[PDB]
């Protein structure tokens, strides 16, 4: 009620970081 | 036909180059200013043979429709700290004058593009358009900012680096580069003259100002020089038209910033003396400060010392 | 965005060639002379002229609806008919042919020819080819046809003419040539040009000395060494000795690009060490100066000092 | 490369460049990459370093 | 805990190690604007030292 | 036209390397 | 480049591992067993080279 949308919105998304891919 | 006398929006595409970073260690971080380690607008004619910068002194006017600054890491994963960046629409909204260190970084988780991320891995800031019609000019920033900068990148550290065993290390470190891809549109064809191609420098010599003299005997008093360009890189030298009679010793150093070459002097016995060079960069205002050392005796001066500026037209400077 | 994609841009202009002079009767001999001026008609090949510096971020042009006008510097009181023809094989060379009449029936033959007056304007167009093929861009490494859809020659029919009808014998500044083109660019990037450091740095340390006479007055031409080939500089007097007598010169230099600066010097109870010289480096590591000696101490007291500083720059 | 020599002419209709590493991620550099075609406008002429990147 | 390293040995200096977010929501009631704090030490000479030469 | 198959092919498939599976 | 020509060919850090087959002639060849003693073709059905870069 009464509430502006989207204000200050913050997001995050993981990931990883291997120590090697050996494709 | 030929001789179209129309204007028209020509909207280009590419990436570029901007400058590496330099993360800062222990013996270079203790304020709020050593936390903020690039500040950098994002007009188009601010850099040196990107395909922006030379490609924009060949329209006159500009807007970024969408860009991106884009980080590439050049370190290993085993490293450890965490930086953010931001791109502020109103180039003179100044964080310069934030002293505690959580306010200067909570205003940057404000601004609606901003991101955080380690200096290990990748990500693009985006550059945010306003509702508007606005076309800024390119060149130099002459008078006010707010015509020519779109917008300005502050980039900025939050934590201390560190290496795998714990031991937070002291000097410099190159954490990566910055590339902006980019899509802009120029209107109106002419030629900005600010940056100069090179086999047209000139090395103007004419203005010839004098520092001020002492009231007593021994001082080390200083003084500013005004009138300059915000930014350029020039260099003194002495000029001396003048006589006396007893000694009249003085010896001038360089101003209080970083850059720095030499010294410079003047004494007028029999010993005569009269050389020296120094090197700086005018601040943004567009002055300097210098710093003295008198050591004679007379004190009924009336002599001025004359000394002399010059510098090479060969770009924006 | 990252887009990987490559397009045209079609771009509009116009440009400021080369002004343009015409022979009298006395360096007037043959076809050598008879052409006046031999310019090509590419993108990379002006000092910045917005194609010479537009034309160094894409690989590939095709020229469009070029055209090349005439603006003449003179009055209707004078006449000398010229022609002007883009040819398009650009290692098709005039100077080859030495008869004067084949030599002018070679040149209108060009579908783009015009033939006028000096007195008056007109405008030359470029005549592009049929296929679809892209030149490319950059100076001109070692062939020609790659990167030039054409050059441009301004010839001289029979001599000049006066009021009463009489050919004069000096030379003459007429008029200037301009350009208006519209063309087809490709494929994004930087062609390099030489450039060894890309930001100011002054080489304010280098030193020498200048050896007075023991006569009491003669002019010299004391040369100076170590320096680059071809570069400007910029002398300061300066001076850390002693002396007790009255001493006086007011030097200058020999050059004839730049010796826009003066010098002087004066030792007693009054002083005087002002002034300043720039100049160009001949192609040796030389440069020629003058001195005065108006001083009465035939004894030699010390040599002075002067000092070069070098802007290590693109190239100085 | 041998099969070529048994016709005059050619052309990529496409191409790409796979690099295939082979240490971990505890070692570290930028290395760029690109493909000119103009061959002969070369980079070995540059002297300085921030221009030829 | 105390610090430990890749080998198992105590890290002997401080860092900084991360960041604090804070996900909200919250809820006013009353529109009205209160004050801002302004204050103001006085002066105080100090004059307590005796000098010598 | 006139393309014969399969002349040269080449396919790869990437992995990882953890530091530790910790089952 | 003579090796990733080979119609069986392999690449692979020294780290992990993968299958390097043999590829069988299309005809009904039987190969001798014993010491290669004149010529290698009736007995030897192929030759592993594996090679560092
Ligand atoms: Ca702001
Ligand atoms: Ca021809
Ligand atoms: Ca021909
Ligand atoms: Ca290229
Ligand atoms: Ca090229």
């Amino acid at each position: 009620p009464q509430t502006i949308p989207n204000f200050n919105p913050i997001v995050a998304k993981p990931t990883v970081a291997p120590l090697q891919t050996n494709i | 036909s030929a001789r179209s006398d129309v204007n028209a929006i020509t909207v280009l595409n590419g990436s570029d180059f901007l400058t590496t970073v330099k993360v800062r260690g222990s013996n270079n971080l203790t304020d709020s200013k050593s936390r903020i380690l690039v500040k950098q607008p994002i007009s188009a004619s601010s850099f040196l043979g990107t395909r922006i910068s030379g490609l924009s002194q060949f329209w006159e006017r500009y807007r970024w429709h969408k860009a991106a600054v884009r980080y590439v890491p050049a370190v290993p994963n085993t490293l450890a700290c965490q930086l953010i960046g931001y791109i502020d629409t109103d180039p003179l909204d100044d964080p310069n004058v934030i002293l505690d260190v959580d306010q200067l970084l909570r205003q940057a988780t404000s601004q609606v593009g901003a991101r955080q991320w380690n200096f290990s891995d990748t990500t693009t800031i985006p550059l945010i358009v306003r509702r508007d019609d606005q076309l800024y000019y390119t060149g130099q920033d002459k008078e006010n900012v707010r015509f020519s900068q779109q917008g300005v990148f502050y980039l900025l550290q939050v934590t201390t680096l560190l290496n795998i065993s714990g031991e937070a290390i002291t000097n410099d470190l190159i954490s990566g580069s910055l590339y902006l891809d980019w899509v802009c549109g120029f209107s109106m064809p002419q030629i900005n003259p600010t940056p100069v191609e090179i086999s047209q420098l000139t090395y103007n010599a004419d203005t010839i100002g004098n520092w001020v003299p002492p009231t007593e005997l021994n001082q080390t008093y200083t003084q500013d020089i005004t009138g300059l360009k915000p930014n350029s890189k020039f260099i003194i030298v002495p000029y001396m038209d003048r006589t006396s009679s007893e000694v009249l010793q003085k010896c001038t150093i360089t101003c209080n910033e970083v850059n720095a070459v030499g010294s410079i002097s003047y004494f007028d016995t029999n010993d005569i003396k009269c050389n020296g060079y120094i090197t700086f960069q005018a601040n943004n205002i567009g002055e300097a400060t210098f710093t003295l050392v008198t050591d004679y005796k007379g004190v009924t001066d009336a002599k001025p010392y004359q000394y002399r500026i010059i510098r090479a037209i060969v770009g924006n400077n």
